[PDB]
DNA sequence: TAGGGTTAGGGTTAGGGTTA
């Protein structure tokens, strides 16, 4: 059985807020499919702000690719020497017309109530 | 100290018990078992016999006749087993009129739904319904129904990971139910907190002790008289509530005594077991329930009709009942009283009731 | 004349029927839906099945206090969960909830008389001509279903074109599923509890085309009015671990149905 | 009959003590444990009769039998601490751990010794174990408790009323010595007589006079089952009253006394016009019933001032138990407790698959079925109550369906035909059962066994042998645990010829008298045939007994049996004697050798408490190689074997005169006796010319010799 | 004299440790 698999928006997991190693799942836009090495960048806005991760895709050959289309990746995080963070994927799926701020504030709720449940103990 | 679990016998007064609940997978995991019953779990006071999670598949595992399922909900990870129910006996059709033709055609159709709706592949979502089970020193779902979710958008996983919290912090997080209120079994000694609450439970007392003896005739005061009756009535809360004299303090609490025993006894007369007769003796009542040549009398009027015609139909309703045994025999006549003598009467196999409140003879 | 209470004591008032009969009382002017009235010195009495109502006799005094609005509004009903009713404080009698249908227990489908309401068979009644002077047929149809909202459990009786909407058909499936069972007359499945249509509909009833998240705004079955407090509480022998025990349980809900809908 | 008296009779002891003869024992241990209800009856002397009368027993105290270690085993480490083991010790142990957690207060203790030969493992053969006093309100000790000195305790979860009848040694109903009489303040049952006793010791067994008479009703009625919801209803009452009817003798002339009828009408028809002016033109005590409640109240108040105690029907369990049940739920029926003799308002929960909630509600009342009765009596061609009829009063018996009810109510003289139906119908079966006298049997088979009589009605065999062992291993001082074929291919051919047919009697009792198989004389040391685990096709059948050891148990009864059939038919042989004494012998018989077969059975079913596979497996061993030899043994003197099975084997002849036939049968079973003496064979008859068709299938002329030396040819095919 | 019919109903169990 694998571990779990936590929420984190783009911008954090950008920046290398995480351990190495761990499971996360994120989402963003997909940004270019380079063919022969098997790299995919995909991108998500944060006001004038861009974010890049890059997502080996190794384990789900075939796959279709939508240009300019939203995305969710669930897998897990190795620190490259030179490329940097890299996510290994296990599931990657394609979501349409889902906006996200309801999905950013549906996140901070959780934490926030965990959090509260946190004080307990 | 040792936190003692709930009694296995009060469980299902909780209605959570028969319900499937929704958890964190988390929660599920961490959360821990009852010894005095193995087989349930038990959950901040509230034991759970069945829940339902969702989430996207990442395990897929088959063997000879159950299949196997690694769910994840975004905290934790647990295994599924779905049994392969047996479709054996495959049901061959005939060749009737058109209709059966076209109803084979839609059971086609719905069989071959039901196996597409069934299949399952990773990196779907699913649903599944169950109860928990511990096996090789790890924890199990059960699954009595499941089946594939189709959500294209996220909308039906935003909407229950939005909805959990809220069912938490208004249910679960919550410290137990209310069955069987708190203290309610006996009073805690008789002396109680409430003084009406106080003539209340005097008044079945009082009434046992004269079933006991099956009294007939009885005074007030022979009833004060009885030393277990004052007892019963001497309580602090009525010592308090018997400040109406100085100079007679133990006259005023005799009268206080008196006045709830009277209290007791018109509460017995409202419930027609004492009636009331004009013999010019203010404390003297008898129990209905002893009156044997009264209930003679109606089972007389009964068989008679309540002189109702032999030619319309048999049995009289309560009403007019009332009005024939008052003017019959006592104008002074409780209705409570009459409605106690037709239900003894009943007991002894004398009337039959063709429905309430109309009774007929054989 | 149906009337719904209002009092500061409650604030969930309970419903009730007034009845005025007319050997000696034209209707006065005014009654009419939607218009506050104050009544007062009625004479009360209890039904055959324990339901309290008000006749109106000559000792009454009718005042009416407001004419009804020029136009009829509506308020959605409460949203609650299905647990607050086992709570004595201040629980409604109509509401809506979120839920979810477990397992059936009994599917009747008729085809009665237009007139003795007797079951007919080909559009002709079993006692036609000695008590019916006219050939039609009217379908009924009863159903009784076992929901969950998530903390708690009761059982919903639906009725008329409700079962047809609680079975997710289209109008033309369900005319024609009618049309097929108009032959034989009747069809009555005791599924629970104590020919291709009898497999056709076991198989229906135990999948997932109709085991689905449904939005449920149900009426309380024991009316408002009717009082009848005799329940303690029973005894079975539930098990899980091959390991019987017993434990106290309530007794079981019992809820009507007034509209289903998909989600 | 004033209610403040108890009419006690008084005794050689110059007290006024209490004899009843007890019929039924009733208890309820989730909502009163340690209650005994008993039910019987006592002899009015002013009535000059015999009225129901009711005795409860209260204080009752729990019996355990803790096993105790021979070493100390730590119950945290699972290791010997290296100490012996004492009572002392065992005690102290007990009262520091097991009262202390499980709240005992009230505790009585004693070393004591029994017999341990079940097929429990890890108990020593013999042991001085200890008794454990206590009363039932604290909670009940786990069932698999097991301590530092004790590794388990016996009798964790007996039903009370099986102590408190064994320990006065009581078999079945018979007349009671009740001491101490205590009045009751408030009645709790319909019976006349109601009393109160405080201790169990109060009772001693007395079986110096015959059972007073009893009550037996037999009734029936007409089911409608409904169009709209298949809800069926009743619709007619009809039964048949006897008053005093004899438990000692034939079915005495007349049967009945009295009989009543009730009906009532559907809720969209009506009855026909001048129904009552009919009824008086006819003048037949029959009763109208204006509604379904109605109709109710009066059957269950006839019943009620009737108080039967035997009631008989057809298929009463199967549906007649549960419909009337639903019908009172359904109705609201005030009272529905009348039916059977306690005052309850909690009724047990319907629709049960096994059905222990329909025999729970009829406490109280002996209630038999025609059905299991013809059943366990004889063969019959089908169960259907007209084939019976066929088959005993050979009178045709008319269904009904629905479409003749429907219009059925068109006139009145048509309901009074469908009545006298109902009524003949109930004649009818009251004849069947008095005929087969049905009631005296069970009541022997109940002495013989001593087990409790209302289970006997439904054939519960395995039950009586259960209690039986019970008896018989209490009385040798023994601890009991808890509670939850082959066919032959002889030589193929078919013969036209005469065929004398042989079968044998008892072969398994007459294998476990011959080898003494017994649990206490039975080891189980081998590598036979059956108790080994999944290692390969071998396992373990115990080998035979040595008959040297000392003679087992369960022999010593069933040749007790045997010796008491032995005495029976030599007292038969002598004349002038009762025809009643005669018939009481033939049934006394005929109850032995029905406790003879289910003296196998009672190993043979897997559902058996004291259930020992390995003695089952070397009873079909036995039986296999008594077969073998019998047939190999009958082959060597050239008669052919045509088929056999298991006991019942048939000799091809190839003759037509009878008298060879007899002599080659009797020659044949004085080969057979040879080796085994107790086992014998008997003419179970002769074919005179039989053919074969298939499996089960024979077509044959039955051979039945008159006294002439001739025989008649009748012809049987199956 | 005011509700319809009033009926309590599903309440088990199923086995890992495997390749061309």
């Amino acid at each position: 059985l694998p571990k779990p698999g936590t929420y984190y928006l783009p911008w954090e997991v950008s920046a290398g807020q995480v351990p190495d190693g761990s499971t996360l799942r994120t989402f963003g836009r997909l940004c270019l499919y380079d063919m022969i090495q098997s790299r995919v960048t995909l991108m998500a806005q944060h006001g004038s702000d861009q974010h890049q991760v890059l997502v080996c895709t190794k384990l789900v050959e075939p796959f279709h690719a939508q240009v300019g289309s939203l995305y969710i990746v669930l897998g897990e995080l190795q620190h490259q020497q030179d490329r940097g963070s890299v996510v290994k994927a296990r599931v990657l799926t394609c979501v349409e017309g889902m906006n996200l701020p309801l999905l950013e504030q549906a996140i901070r709720e959780q934490r926030l109530y965990k959090q509260e449940r946190g004080g307990s103990q | 100290r040792c936190e003692e679990e709930t009694p296995s016998l009060l469980w299902g007064l909780d209605p959570v018990f028969l319900a499937f609940a929704k958890l964190y997978i988390r929660d599920i995991l961490d959360m821990k078992e009852s010894r005095q019953v193995p087989g349930v779990f038990l959950y901040n006071g509230h034991p759970i016999k069945q829940v339902d999670v969702l989430g996207t598949v990442i395990g897929v595992r088959e063997r000879d006749a159950f299949y196997s399922y690694g769910v994840d909900d975004s905290t934790g990870v647990i295994n599924c087993i779905c049994w392969k129910k047996l479709n054996t006996e495959s049901v061959s059709a005939a060749p009737s009129a058109a209709r059966e033709l076209s109803l084979t055609s839609q059971l086609k159709k719905l069989q071959e739904t039901i196996e597409q709706k069934t299949k399952i592949e990773i990196g779907d979502t699913i649903r599944v319904r169950g109860s928990i089970r511990t096996y090789r020193e790890e924890r199990e779902i059960h699954a009595t129904t499941y089946y594939k979710v189709d959500d294209p958008v996220w909308n039906i996983q935003i909407a229950r990971m939005l909805e959990l919290p809220t069912i938490y912090r208004k249910v679960y997080d919550q410290p137990f139910h209310s069955s069987a209120l708190e203290k309610e079994e006996a009073l805690s000694n008789p002396g109680a907190l409430d003084l009406p609450s106080l003539t209340s439970l005097l008044s079945e007392k009082a009434k046992e002790f004269l079933m006991e003896n099956r009294v007939q005739s009885f005074y007030q005061q022979e009833l004060e008289m009885v030393e277990s009756l004052l007892s019963l009535a001497n309580q602090p809360v009525i010592h308090s509530a018997s400040s109406d004299q100085v100079n007679f303090k133990k006259d005023t609490t005799s009268k206080a005594i008196h006045s709830i025993f009277k209290n007791a006894i018109q509460l017995l007369q409202e419930k027609g077991l004492v009636f009331q007769k004009d013999d010019g003796f203010d404390n003297l009542y008898y129990v209905t329930r002893e009156d044997k040549d009264l209930h003679r009398k109606i089972h007389r009027i009964i068989q008679q009709d309540c002189q109702k015609p032999n030619h319309m139909e048999k049995g009289c309703h309560f009403l007019h009942i009332l009005a024939c045994a008052r003017l019959s025999i006592r104008p002074g006549l409780s209705e409570a009283v009459l409605q106690q003598v037709l239900e003894l009467l009943e007991d002894q196999s004398d009337i039959v009731s063709t429905m309430e409140h109309y009774y007929t003879a054989f | 004349l149906t009337v719904a209470l209002e009092t500061a004591e409650c604030e969930f008032p309970p419903h009730l029927d007034v009845y005025i009969e007319d050997p000696h009382l034209p209707p006065s002017l005014g009654l009419l839906p939607g218009a506050r009235v104050h009544f007062s010195q009625l004479e009360k009495r209890v039904s055959r099945s324990h339901n309290v109502y008000c006749c109106f006799r000559s000792s009454t005094y009718v005042q009416v206090l407001s004419f009804p609005p020029e136009t009829t509004i509506s308020v959605p009903l409460p949203h609650i969960y299905l647990a607050e009713l086992l709570q004595g404080g201040q629980s409604p009698f109509q509401a809506t909830a979120s839920c979810h249908i477990v397992s059936v227990f009994s599917l009747q489908l008729f085809w009665v008389c237009a007139y003795c309401t007797s079951i007919c068979r080909q559009g002709k009644c079993t006692r036609l001509g000695s008590t019916c002077p006219t050939q039609t047929a009217i379908s009924q149809a009863i159903i009784r279903l076992l929901v969950e909202d998530g903390t708690a459990e009761a059982v919903v009786t639906c009725r008329n074109h409700h079962v047809a909407a609680a079975l997710g058909l289209c109008p033309r499936e369900w005319a024609s599923l009618l049309d097929f069972v108009q032959v034989p007359g009747r069809v009555v499945l005791q599924f629970a509890g104590p020919e291709p249509m009898t497999m056709f509909l076991w198989t229906l009833c135990t999948s997932p085309s109709v085991l689905r998240p449904i939005v449920l705004s149900f009426e309380l079955e024991r009316k408002p009015s009717k009082i009848v407090p005799l329940e303690p509480p029973r005894l079975q022998r539930f098990q899980c671990g091959e390991l019987p025990f017993l434990t106290h349980v309530n007794p079981r809900l019992r809820l009507s149905c007034l509209s289903i809908r998909e989600s | 009959v004033d209610s403040s008296h108890l009419p006690l009779v008084k005794g050689a002891d110059e007290e006024q003590v209490f004899h009843f003869y007890w019929l039924d024992a009733y208890e309820d241990q989730y909502n009163q444990p340690g209650v005994v209800f008993l039910f019987g009856k006592v002899w009015i002397e002013s009535a000059e009769t015999h009225v129901s009368c009711c005795v409860m027993v209260k204080n009752i105290e729990r019996t355990l039998y803790f096993l105790p270690r021979e070493m100390k085993i730590d119950l945290n480490t699972g290791k010997e601490t290296g100490t012996p083991i004492s009572m002392k010790d065992v005690y102290e142990e007990f009262d520091e751990k097991i009262a202390t957690k499980y709240k005992i207060m009230k505790f009585k203790s004693k070393p004591v010794e029994k017999n341990y030969a079940f097929e429990i493992p890890d108990v020593p053969e013999k042991s001085e174990y200890l008794e454990v006093k206590y009363s039932a309100e604290m909670p009940q000790l786990p069932q698999d408790l097991k301590g530092e000195t004790f590794s388990h305790v016996f009798g964790t979860n007996t039903s009370s009323l099986e102590l408190f009848l064994m320990n006065r040694k009581i078999k079945g109903p018979c007349w009671l010595e009740v001491k101490s009489p205590q009045l009751l303040n408030q009645p709790v049952s319909w019976c006349k007589v109601e009393a109160m006793a405080l201790k169990p010791d109060l009772v001693n067994v007395i079986k110096d006079v015959s059972p007073p008479p009893l009550v037996v009703m037999a009734f029936s009625m007409k089911t409608m089952q409904n169009a709209k919801n298949h809800q069926n209803e009743i619709i007619a009452m009809a039964a048949l009253v006897h008053h005093s009817f004899a438990l000692d003798k034939a079915a005495p002339k007349p049967p009945f006394q009295s009989h009543f009828c009730v009906v009532s009408k559907p809720k969209d028809c009506i009855f026909p016009y001048a129904f009552k002016e009919v009824i008086e033109k006819k003048n037949v005590k029959v009763e109208v019933a204006a509604t379904e409640r109605t109709l109710l109240g009066f059957f269950l108040a006839k019943v009620h001032k009737i108080d039967p105690d035997i009631i008989v029907g057809h298929n009463i369990y199967g549906f007649e138990l549960e419909v009337l049940l639903q019908r009172i739920n359904v109705c609201k029926a005030p009272h529905w407790s009348k039916i059977g003799r306690l005052k309850r308002s909690n009724m047990p929960k319907l629709g049960g698959r096994s059905g222990f909630g329909e025999r729970n509600a009829t406490c109280g009342r002996m209630i038999c079925d025609v059905e299991i009765s013809a059943k366990e009596l004889i063969r019959c061609k089908s169960y259907h109550l007209s084939e019976l009829v066929q088959q005993i009063l050979k009178t045709e018996r008319v269904v009904i369906p629905m479409e003749n009810i429907q219009n059925m109510y068109s006139e009145s003289s048509q309901l009074l035909y469908l009545l006298e139906h109902t009524w003949k119908d109930a004649k009818f079966i009251l004849q069947i059962m008095c005929e087969l006298n049905v009631l005296p049997l069970a009541l022997q088979i109940t002495n013989i066994a001593g087990n409790i009589m209302s289970r006997t009605l439904m054939g519960g065999r395995s039950e009586r042998n259960e209690f039986l062992l019970l008896h018989a291993f209490y009385e040798n001082n023994y601890i009991v645990p808890d509670k939850q074929g082959l066919v032959l291919d002889p030589k193929v051919g078919f013969y036209d010829k005469f065929i004398l047919l042989l079968d044998f009697n008892s072969l398994y009792p007459s294998i476990i008298q011959e080898f003494n198989i017994c649990f206490t004389t039975v080891q189980r040391v081998a590598s036979e045939a059956q108790k080994v685990t999944e290692d390969g096709e071998q396992e373990q059948i115990p080998e035979l007994p040595d008959p040297s050891l000392e003679m087992g148990i369960l022999p010593r009864e069933i040749r007790k049996l045997v010796e008491r059939r032995k005495q029976v038919k030599q007292l038969m042989k002598q004349q002038d004697l009762n025809p009643d004494l005669i018939l009481q012998y033939d049934i006394r018989q005929k109850a032995l050798k029905l406790t003879a077969n289910s003296m196998y059975g009672c190993l043979g079913f897997s559902y058996s408490r004291f259930y020992a596979k390995p003695l089952a497996a070397l009873v079909t061993y036995k039986g296999r190689e008594i077969l073998m030899h019998t047939k190999e043994m009958v082959q060597k003197m050239n008669l052919e074997v045509i088929y056999g099975d298991t006991d019942s084997i048939m000799i091809n002849t190839n003759s037509t005169n009878l008298e060879e036939v007899f002599k080659l049968g009797n020659k044949v079973k004085s080969e057979v006796n040879k080796l085994y003496k107790l086992l014998e064979i008997d003419i179970d008859g002769v074919f005179k010319s039989l053919l074969l068709l298939k499996k089960k299938k024979y077509a044959a002329l039955v051979v039945e010799p008159t006294s002439d030396g001739n025989y008649v040819t009748k012809q049987e095919l199956k």
